C-alpha cells in the first residue's frame, strides 16, 4: 500500500514563491530516494529533481529548467517531501508529481558502483498555475447554425465561451436535456492570459427553428451563470 | 545534453495487436533507459528499467529491448487497459538529466472516418467587444491526425489560430477538433474571404469551408 499524496498547488503570480508538499504512506520513507516530475499543459513529462536519503548526505539535484530557483527538502520524521519554489514564471505552470525513486545496481563488473535510477511510484499530482491574470467571468457568444455550418443534412451550432480566468467553466445544453451529439472542447490559454473554449452540437437541419437550443455556462470562480439562446 | 526522440508520435491498435514504439538517443547510453505508461487522469506508471528489466507487478506482455542509441518498447497482445501515452527516459548521466522522450500515443483503432467540417463567422455581438473569432469545426473523425490551415483573402495565416481536440470517444472511438482564428475587429472589417482547409486521411483531397464577410 505505497501511497504518495501531493498538496500545496493552486494559483500563484510570477516572481512569487510557493511550497509543494508530498506525504508518503506505506513505505520506509527515510530509506528512499524521493523526487519530483512535472507536466506542463499539452506537453510531456519533465524531471524536476531528487533528494538522496539522509544516511548518504541528502544531496538534492535538479533538472536544467529549475536549478537555482527551487529547493527540494525532506522531513523523514513526518514522511514529507517538499518542493520549495521561488522566482516562478508562467512556464512553470504544470501538474507536479511526487515520486518514490529507486536505484538498481548495475551488475557489469566494469560499471560496479553505478545504478539504474527510475521513478518507481508516482502520486496523482498537484496543479500549479502561474499567472498574473485576475478573476474574470466569461463572455458567451453564439455559434449560429447557417448554411456555412451545414454538412449534408446536418447543422452544427454552439457557444463560444471566451476570456475567463481561472479554469474551469462548465457547459450544458437545455439544462442537461440535450447531451447527444454535444462536444465541449478542452480550454485553450490565449495570448492575453485568459482561457477560451467552445461547446458545439450537431442536429438535423429540419430541427432548426422549431427546437430551442440554449447553452448553460457556469463559472464558479466568478460566481457567474449565463444562459445563451442560439438561433439560426 | 542527451535528447530522446520517440517514433511514431501516435499508433492505432486493436486488442490483440502487437505494437512497437522506438526511442532514439542522441548519444550512446548503453542500457540506461526507463519506460513509463501514462493514462490521462491517472498517475504515470513505471514499466521497464535498464532497457529490458520488467518492473515487479507489470505484465510480461511489455518487453523492452535495445542498447546504445536505439531502444524499443513492444506491447504484445494489446489489452484495452493499454491505450495510453508511453514515455522513454534516460538515466545515463552521473550528474542527472533524466531526460524524457516526447511521448507516443497509443489509441483504439476503428474504421477510418472523414471529418464533417463546419465554419462559423463571428457573431455581431462579439465584434462590439473588439475581437472576431472564426471557428472551424472538424467533427467525429478517425485517425486523430488532421491538418487545418487558414487563409484570409488567399493569404496563408500564421500565428493567429489555436486548436483544441477532444479525447477519443469511449463509444465510437472518434475525435473532434476546433480551430479558432482570432483577429481584431479592425482586421476582420478589411478582408473579404475566410477559409479553413482540412487534410485528413479519410479524404483523398482536402476539404475547404469558406465564407465571405456579410
Amino acid at each position: 500500500e505505497v501511497q504518495l499524496v501531493e498538496s500545496g498547488g493552486g494559483l500563484i503570480k510570477p516572481g512569487q514563491s510557493l511550497t509543494l508538499f508530498c506525504v508518503g504512506f506505506g513505505f520506509n520513507f527515510a530509506n528512499d530516494w524521493m523526487g519530483w516530475v512535472r507536466q506542463a499543459p499539452g506537453k510531456g513529462l519533465e524531471w524536476v529533481g531528487r533528494i538522496r536519503r539522509l544516511k548518504d548526505g541528502a544531496k538534492a539535484e535538479y533538472g536544467s529548467s529549475v536549478k537555482g530557483r527551487f529547493t527540494i527538502s525532506r522531513d523523514d520524521s513526518k514522511n514529507t517531501l517538499y518542493l520549495h519554489m521561488s522566482s516562478l514564471k508562467v512556464e512553470d505552470t504544470a501538474v507536479y508529481y511526487c515520486t518514490r525513486d529507486e536505484g538498481a545496481p548495475v551488475t557489469r563488473f566494469l560499471e560496479w558502483g553505478s545504478y539504474y535510477y527510475y521513478m518507481a511510484v508516482w502520486g496523482k499530482g498537484t496543479t500549479v498555475t502561474v499567472s498574473s491574470a485576475s478573476t474574470k467571468g466569461p463572455s458567451v457568444f453564439p455559434l449560429a447554425p447557417s448554411s456555412k455550418s451545414t454538412s449534408g443534412g446536418t447543422a452544427a451550432l454552439g457557444c463560444l465561451v471566451k476570456d475567463y480566468f481561472p479554469e474551469p467553466v462548465t457547459v450544458s445544453w437545455n439544462s442537461g436535456a440535450l447531451t447527444s451529439g454535444v462536444h465541449t472542447f478542452p480550454a485553450v490559454l490565449q495570448s492575453s492570459g485568459l482561457y477560451s473554449l467552445s461547446s458545439v452540437v450537431t442536429v438535423p437541419s429540419s430541427s432548426l427553428g422549431t427546437q430551442t437550443y440554449i447553452c448553460n455556462v457556469n463559472h464558479k470562480p466568478s460566481n457567474t451563470k449565463v444562459d445563451k439562446r442560439v438561433e439560426p | 545534453d542527451i535528447q530522446l526522440t520517440q517514433s511514431p508520435a501516435s499508433l492505432s491498435a486493436s486488442v490483440g495487436d502487437t505494437v512497437t514504439i522506438t526511442c532514439r538517443a542522441s548519444q550512446s547510453i548503453k542500457d540506461y533507459i526507463n519506460w513509463y505508461q501514462h493514462k490521462s487522469g491517472s498517475a504515470p506508471r513505471l514499466l521497464i528499467y535498464a532497457a529490458s528489466t520488467l518492473q515487479s507487478g507489470i505484465s510480461s506482455r511489455f518487453t523492452g529491448s535495445g542498447s546504445g542509441t536505439q531502444f524499443t518498447l513492444t506491447i504484445n497482445s494489446l489489452q484495452p487497459e493499454d491505450f495510453a501515452t508511453y514515455y522513454c527516459q534516460e538515466a545515463y548521466n552521473t550528474n542527472p538529466t533524466l531526460s524524457f522522450g516526447q511521448g507516443t500515443r497509443v489509441d483504439k483503432k476503428r474504421t477510418v472516418a472523414a471529418p464533417s467540417v463546419f465554419i462559423f463567422p463571428p457573431s455581431d455581438e462579439q465584434l462590439k467587444s473588439g475581437t472576431a473569432s472564426v471557428v472551424c469545426l472538424l467533427n467525429n473523425f478517425y485517425p486523430r491526425e488532421a491538418k487545418v490551415q487558414w487563409k484570409v483573402d488567399n493569404a496563408l495565416q500564421s500565428g493567429n489560430s489555436q486548436e483544441s481536440v477532444t479525447e477519443q470517444d469511449s463509444k465510437d472511438s472518434t475525435y473532434s477538433l476546433s480551430s479558432t482564428l482570432t483577429l481584431s475587429k479592425a482586421d476582420y472589417e478589411k478582408h473579404k474571404v475566410y477559409a479553413c482547409e482540412v487534410t485528413h486521411q479519410g479524404l483523398s483531397s482536402p476539404v475547404t469551408k469558406s465564407f465571405n464577410r456579410g
